[PDB]
């Protein structure tokens, strides 16, 4: 996964884009703004990726003590371990085991509708959970 | 078809002195008010198997507990019957507490932020911060309430025990005496209340069916007497007014002898009639 | 045919730049590995395809089809020598040969060339002709099912061979920062005139590893017919 | 603790014909067997406020439902009282079903894969795949069970209705007739059962209390007669033997007249003493 700026999308929708809304992360209508742009940087020492918001470049995708993905300053919670499962489809694990499991970005859907859902961090067991699949589109 | 349409208070297992409190669209956690600001009607939708939680606010009558998805915030918004306004009420058996999960995303449940005094969300875990006590508002208001009890025919009079040794019960003018105050206790098992007189450690208001129609207080370490127990029913469209019916014989309401607003008038039971010497004001002693 | 040599025994990672002044001729690279292990070897964009030899000199794997994309996955012993035949780059852009030690699932692919298939844009018949490995030797194919991926949309894939009999193993491919991960989804697939279809996810990547069990033709021709 | 030590079956809200079934450490979803392979003892720990779910397997006696962390798989493993062997039983009120959450990680709950016929852990959603029916195993076994009923004094004879017009109930040799078969149905509200004779549609075993100790079949569109309803209590050490007591007066037990075993012998009610003529085998019709 090359370094650079990406849009981030759920496989449930090709027209909804990851952005912060208050302290949550959600997928929204295309804005063409910096807040839908994500700077992916590989970290050689731990073989993971940190992912910062272009609009707020000192804030990274992280997670809180409540099960939500968040946008925070750098910490070991900001390291993501992706599993590429298709062209530019990924499962995004936290680098750290959480509650001694793999945990992954997870977006809840109601009949494939994700509007207004917050992105959460939930257990991962395999590569087939649709709610854990995300598109990284270079742009 | 058990909680549906019930008006309840909701308090925190992590802090039983904090209740869900609503003012102008804002939901917080606040001490007990015994008024509509902390009352909620549970409105069941049978096809969703989930509930709307609706504020009994007398000014804005259409506000329901709402998750402001995708944020961490909970507020009250106009009822639009939206998924973010429905909640699964999951009773944790053995614990007698509830988890309250969002219908819109059942992985997320209410979390009591007791330091911030407001509501948040969390995935499920074992902490007390996601457990809640849901109680019929009358029980909630009266349980462990220390009150004074007045006939509506003379508010300045009061049901009293006579003294620490004379365990008889008569009417007398309010003088703030401990013999004139009652700590109400709800017994979840018998689904009824007892009135503990505060001049005794274990003296409770007891219908002495033996001498027919009369009422004294006596020891509460007599264990299985269902005349030591009472039912309290709100007189319709009041705030403080109730009927008090005895457990052993629910036709037998607590009665002010003859309607006589006078000192020393006997307190007894009589057959129910909805008639004014059988209505009572239960209030905080000023 | 100027034989060049990587004098230093390579380990884990190595990149060798084609001079460019040797592109107008088939040319060889002599090398050895620091430690015995399974290596992925390829040109810059898997182009051109490479051949590998053991040094007696013995052909191991690889073929020579012009404009055919491929990479080699081979078990290399630190005791022996190895030759890489690079064919004619009839285009004077400078190429690079990449050597990488594989610690993960790609080890399932030794020893074989992996053909990059990139013309599966639709339903209908497709086939691919390469020089056939001898009996008990392997040839692999990495392809992507046409369509957009949604973990639901799916195509019927008929995989078969024309003349040679072969046993196929089908893997599902995912990728991380550490290279490929492989899910072995099917085994013992008899390819010669196979009439059974397989439903595979649109836009997903798969690898078919084929073991030649009967050499009836100099070439092996793999058919991937797609219906919906 | 109202569930502590209870023996239950657990079936799928998604497919009520599928039950949790245990053999040799494997948990699967299987059709009803009415035997120990589908029975589980709920074991409460008050400190964790969570339950072990213990298989009633007769050979391996210490197997409990276990989450195979870090995978999403479930199995039965030896009981070591581990957090991954404890479960929160969360009753979805109004839906009469349970969500069963891992105590070790309540983010995850049991999910019924009805096509692989096994269980896994899953995050929450609003589907019936995460909802289960937990039921006392006796109610589970007998509810909607079509049976024949025999005195233990002679298992070759059955309690029968005489014929379609003759509603009397007597003892007769088993001849496979529908007047000799009864469909048991549990009434949720009454917490009691009826026995519908299969020769009729709406005819139930009834104590004719206005005629002393007589029992007859009569119609079940007589609606509030407790005399139509029965308690069915297992006899210890036995798989098929029950005492059957009348809901109107639970001291009245189904009784074989005299303990006589002759054809025609009266079936009646009598004061309960637990003698052999008040014990009944409820069995599959062969």
């Amino acid at each position: 996964l090359p370094n650079g700026n990406y849009n981030i999308k759920s496989i449930f929708s090709g027209s909804l884009y990851l952005n912060p809304v208050s302290k949550s992360l959600t997928f929204s209508n295309e804005s063409s703004a910096n807040n839908q742009k994500w700077n992916v940087e590989y970290m050689a020492e731990n073989r993971c990726f940190k992912i910062s918001n272009v609009a707020e470049p000192n804030k990274y995708l992280s997670y809180d003590n409540f099960g939500f993905i968040s946008l925070d300053s750098l910490s070991n919670r900001c390291y993501w371990f992706p599993i590429k499962i298709a062209v530019n489809t990924y499962i995004m694990l936290s680098l750290n085991k959480v509650n001694e499991l793999d945990y992954a970005w997870d977006i809840y859907d109601t009949n494939e509708n994700i509007l207004s859902q917050p992105l959460l961090l939930l257990p991962n067991f395999d590569i087939y959970n649709s709610n854990q699949m995300f598109k990284l589109e270079k742009i | 078809n058990s909680l549906n349409d019930k008006i309840v208070t909701i308090s925190c297992k992590a802090d039983t002195n904090l209740f869900f409190y609503q003012v102008a669209g804002n939901v917080s956690l606040f001490q007990q008010t015994r008024n509509y600001l902390e009352r909620w009607r549970l409105i069941y939708d049978s096809n969703k198997a989930a509930y709307k939680i609706k504020s009994m606010d007398i000014h804005n009558t259409n506000l329901v507990l709402t998750w402001n998805a995708p944020t961490h915030n909970i507020s009250t918004q106009q009822d639009s019957n939206a998924d973010n306004q429905y909640w699964l009420l999951l009773k944790d058996i053995g614990n007698n507490s509830f988890i309250i999960a969002s219908y819109k995303n059942p992985n997320l449940v209410l979390y009591a932020d007791t330091v911030a005094r407001n509501l948040k969300l969390s995935t499920l875990n074992n902490s007390n911060y996601i457990k809640f006590i849901i109680e019929d508002y009358i029980i909630s208001d009266l349980n462990n309430f220390t009150c004074k009890i007045s006939p509506i025919l003379d508010l300045n009079k009061v049901v009293q025990q006579v003294d620490v040794t004379n365990l008889n019960v008569n009417l007398y003018t309010w003088d703030y005496g401990r013999n004139q105050k009652w700590t109400i206790r709800y017994n979840e098992e018998k689904a009824a209340y007892q009135f503990f007189n505060t001049i005794l450690s274990n003296g409770v208001l007891t219908w002495i069916f033996s001498n027919g129609n009369t009422v004294r207080v006596s020891s509460s370490n007599d264990q299985n007497n269902d005349a030591q127990y009472w039912l309290i029913n709100p007189v319709s469209d009041t705030d403080e007014t109730y009927t008090i019916t005895n457990l052993r014989d629910t036709t037998k309401a607590l009665d002010l002898y003859g309607g006589q607003t006078a000192n020393g008038t006997a307190i007894q039971v009589f057959n129910y009639h909805g008639d004014d010497n059988q209505k009572w004001n239960i209030r905080n002693p000023p | 045919e100027n034989i060049q040599e990587i004098n230093t025994a390579i380990s884990d990672n190595y990149t060798y730049n084609i001079p460019g002044i040797v592109n107008n001729n088939p040319f060889y690279i002599l090398f050895t590995v620091n430690t015995t292990g399974i290596y992925k070897i390829n040109a810059q964009n898997n182009l051109p395809s490479l051949k590998i030899y053991e040094a007696a000199i013995n052909y191991i794997t690889g073929f020579d089809s012009p404009n055919a994309k491929s990479y080699l996955v081979v078990l290399l012993n630190k005791d022996k020598n190895y030759y890489i035949r690079v064919p004619q780059t009839s285009s004077n852009i400078e190429n690079q040969i990449q050597f990488k030690r594989e610690e993960g699932d790609l080890r399932n692919l030794m020893n074989s060339s992996v053909n990059i298939i990139d013309n599966l844009n639709s339903t209908g018949a497709h086939y691919y002709t390469r020089q056939s490995p001898d009996v008990h030797d392997y040839i692999s194919y990495e392809f992507t099912i046409p369509g957009n991926f949604n973990n639901k949309d799916t195509s019927n894939i008929r995989l078969y061979t024309s003349y040679n009999q072969g046993i196929g193993t089908l893997f599902r491919v995912t990728e991380t920062i550490d290279g490929y991960n492989l899910i072995n989804i099917q085994q013992n697939l008899h390819l010669l005139n196979n009439t059974n279809s397989i439903r595979l996810l649109n836009g997903a990547i798969y690898i078919l590893k084929v073991e030649v069990t009967e050499l009836n033709n100099y070439n092996i021709r793999l058919h991937i017919d797609i219906t919906n």
